[PDB]
RNA sequence: UUGACUCUAGUCUGGCACGGUGAAGAGACAUGAGAAGUGUAGAAUAAGUGGGAGGCCGCCGGUGAAAUACCACUACUCUGAUCGUUUUUUCACUGACCCGGUGAGGCGGGGGGGCGAGCCGGGCUCUCGCUUCUGGCGCCAAGCGCCCGGCCGGCCGGGCGCGACCCGCUCCGGGGACAGUGCCAGGUGGGGAGUUUGACUGGGGCGGUACACCUGUCAAACGGUAACGCAGGUGUCCUAAGGCGA
RNA sequence: GGUGUUGACGCGAUGUGAUUUCUGCCCAGUGCUCUGAAUGUCAAAGUGAAGAAAUUCAAUGAAGCGCGGGUAAACGGCGGGA
RNA sequence: CUAACACGUGCGCGAGUCGGGGGCUACGAAAGCCGCCGUGGCGCAAUGAAGGUGAAGGCCGGCGGCGCGCCGCCGGCCGAG
RNA sequence: GGCGCGCCGGGCCCGGGUCUUCCCGGAGUCGGGUUGCUUGGGAAUGCAGCCCAAAGCGGGUGGUAAACUCCAUCUAAGGCU
RNA sequence: CGCGACCUCAGAUCAGACGUGGCGACCCGCUGAAUUUAAGCAUAUUAGUCAGCGGAGGAAAAGAAACUAACCAGGAUUCCCUCAGUAACGGCGAGUGAACAGGGAAGAGCCCAGCGCCGAAUCCCCGCCCCGCGGCGGGGCGCGGGAAAUGUGGCGUACGGAAG
RNA sequence: GCCCGGAUAGCUCAGCUGUAGAGCAUCAGACUUUUAAUCUGAGGGUCCAGGGUUCAAGUCCCUGUUCGGGCGCCA
């Protein structure tokens, strides 16, 4: 499920990615917890990718 | 963020002059890609910010001044702008935004923008380049200084910005310091938080 | 009992989970690579923002414009295609799972061998692998080869291998990510459950409403006064058919 | 688990009641069954949009109703006036 | 018979009242005592859905205000129909 | 029987304050959806089945669903008395 | 092929032990109705009650906060008075219905796993010697056998703790 | 009420930065016996109203009536 949501956020679509994850963990403020280390864990693949 | 990746990617920058080792007047900017900001709907933001480390200093001033004006201006090397030379520079739009396109930025004088929105106020409002109006200190030394490195962080309808922040000789702890300052006071002042900010770039002009 | 009320085991259908492995077909996307960016004025095919004063041997001006020209490192749209994310349809795979058979007894490859094909004793492809006139018998190894021990070349008892090929990862077959079960949801459901099936009344039923109201009467000159007494009316209609004034 | 130590010359569910002679007409109704494809209706789950979110709205749409064939040795039925 | 309520009546105290629960000291598992054991109940205050508010007034002197003779505010007096 | 006391054999060789550096937590569980029961618990108090199923300035509670933002309070999913 | 480890798993009339069953007033877990009330009845009520089932003890269970609160704050559990027939639930009908606070009875706190640091520093069992033995225990010796590194013991547990 | 769709000369439609175009109807001329039919052409919009971004918007984004359409209510 949060593969699913990386892919929802590698093409930056935070809302249905936080509706996503709201859904499938439960209390918004996990779901806006979730997504923003997903976010952290993205990102420092970009970084990694980058240099 | 966190503060590490500025210090990693600006002392890389730093002994990453080595792509070049430019032939110009050195100096770097940000570069700003927003998330999902409607540019078109309402509550589009232009927020100047008084950023207190000066990162341009190539910059070019020239003034519109009162009186007790003259021998300060003249003496610091600043243009004392007269009425009867505002008025000369109305009576031809044409060379006074070759004067906008010459200098960088103005500065207004405290009563004189009544004698600005004649014809030439809305003349050369349209370049983004109004001046800057004075207190009654009556000192322009560090009020210039302390008008310059205003930034307009400015919503146009395209999702892009760039920031001129950044010159290769300056303190950088302070540089460090100084993007932090560009970059908090950008997401406090969108709507939304670091969500809405993609992709931050602090890249040189090469 | 059912066309009563409210439900129910059962059964039908959908969704989720156990629940995988591939290959094609249709997409949506992400990404890399490539050209588009023709209202004008302007030497001009200016999409946009932000820096920028000499890269490399156009430019800073100035010109017209709203906005300008090296570089880059960006963000938008458009148009063909490589590549990896998901959905979906079809065809397959076996590994969870189901079924059948058995004393789970020769399964799949490969080798060795016998009948056919034609090309010059040869290889390959393919097939076969020993039982059909009879109400008989059929096991507990003959034969070959190699080691071995007890007694004096002879005697007696041994062990191993070919006979009975080798190698393997499901005992063989049939299905198969659907049957199925677990949980929801919808349909159906006198098979079964619980209950109900007004009142008044010259018995009750059928009829009627004398059950809520209205006029005349009854009603005996205040008011009140009964029956399934009498003759009738109502569950409406009106933007004027309300309110004034003439 | 029974039928089943069974396999359509069988198991199960009904009607009528030997033999002879027949078994007429009706599928409108109520059933039963067959087919999924016009307009309909239709659950949760799934999808998209709006919003700060609960939530709201739209789209798609399983069986069943609907609609449509077949069936009376299925339940039943099978006129009048000049 | 237990519980609850109502009214009448007897008794003690009376804006109070009650130790019923706990504790301290044969009949006696009674009886007495607590009081800085009144915690608490009921009463002494009503009302409103709720925020909440929460049960006499008058006279004197001073300081139309104008086409607060009423009186706003200060000191005294009478003071509970 | 226990409270008193002696003698031998054996166990332990234990503490407190300050400073410096370290270290620290219970998972198909919490929680959410739905369904059924129970509760005074009311947009769901508790329990359970199915599906989803975490976090670490986290997580639960803060009696009206939800978002934002401060506070307050405990430390679940291990155990004895 | 044979030998040897370990792992999963069998057979013992193997050595030593342990559970079964009963009573069941009080207690714990589950299941759990309908009479009855609603002047009928279907939600409710009876009622988490009777019946059923499992399991204990001299008491059981509970119990040292993922608590109550919203105050100037209290402080495990259990019981009593009160809160209160209140807040609340309910064809808001009949009926149902707690807790906090306060006063009392009593009063008691603690231990792991983890994080660690100590040569597994730990535990069981067999044989002999001495003692005691009708709650098989204390001391010594075994180049006696096992358990355990897939983790025993010592310090340590949110009230912080450890080392120097 | 609701995303939604729409406004363009008297009437139907086209149309990213300006001559608002294609027709239908009118006006007047030529033809004809006569505007009867033809034909030549002209006249005719404050783009529904307002604000905003833009170099300027009838076109983009909002706001405000007004209508066309299925749901929401009602049996
Ligand atoms: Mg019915
Ligand atoms: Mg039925
Ligand atoms: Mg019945
Ligand atoms: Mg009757
Ligand atoms: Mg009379
Ligand atoms: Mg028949
Ligand atoms: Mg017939
Ligand atoms: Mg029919
Ligand atoms: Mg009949
Ligand atoms: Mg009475
Ligand atoms: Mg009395
Ligand atoms: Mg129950
Ligand atoms: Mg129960
Ligand atoms: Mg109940
Ligand atoms: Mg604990
Ligand atoms: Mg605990
Ligand atoms: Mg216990
Ligand atoms: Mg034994
Ligand atoms: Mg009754
Ligand atoms: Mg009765
Ligand atoms: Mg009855
Ligand atoms: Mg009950
Ligand atoms: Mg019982
Ligand atoms: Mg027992
Ligand atoms: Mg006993
Ligand atoms: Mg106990
Ligand atoms: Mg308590
Ligand atoms: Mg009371
Ligand atoms: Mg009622
Ligand atoms: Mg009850
Ligand atoms: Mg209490
Ligand atoms: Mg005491
Ligand atoms: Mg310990
Ligand atoms: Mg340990
Ligand atoms: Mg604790």
């Amino acid at each position: 499920y949060e593969r699913r949501a990386m892919e929802l956020l590698k093409v930056s679509k935070d809302k249905r990615a936080l509706k996503f994850i709201k859904k499938r963990v439960g209390t918004h403020i996990r779901a806006k917890r979730k997504r923003e280390e997903l976010s952290s864990v993205l990102a420092a693949m970009r970084k990694a990718a980058a240099k | 963020v966190s503060r590490d990746t500025l210090y990693e990617a600006v002392r890389e920058v730093l002994h990453g002059n080595q792509r070049k080792r430019r032939k110009f007047l050195e100096t770097v900017e940000l570069q700003i890609s927003l998330k999902n900001y409607d540019p078109q709907k309402d509550k589009r933001f232009s927020g100047t910010v008084r950023l207190k480390s000066t990162p341009r200093p190539k910059f070019s001033v020239c003034v519109l001044g009162d009186q007790q004006h003259c021998d300060e201006a003249k003496a610091v090397d600043i243009p004392h702008m007269d009425i009867e030379a505002l008025k000369k520079l109305n009576k031809n739009k044409k060379l006074v935004k070759k004067l906008a396109k010459k200098y960088d930025a103005f500065l207004a004088s405290e009563s004189l923008i009544k004698q600005i929105p004649r014809i030439l106020g809305p003349g050369l409002n349209k370049a983004g380049k109004f001046p800057s109006l004075l207190t009654h200190n009556e000192n322009m030394v560090a009020k210039v200084d302390e008008v310059k490195s205003t930034i307009k962080f400015q919503m146009k309808k395209v999702l892009c910005l760039a920031v001129a922040v950044g010159h290769v000789k300056m303190t950088d702890d302070e540089l460090v310091y100084n993007i932090h300052l560009a970059v908090n006071f950008l997401v406090s002042l969108l709507k939304k938080n670091w969500q809405n900010v993609r992709a931050l770039y602090i890249k040189s002009t090469m």
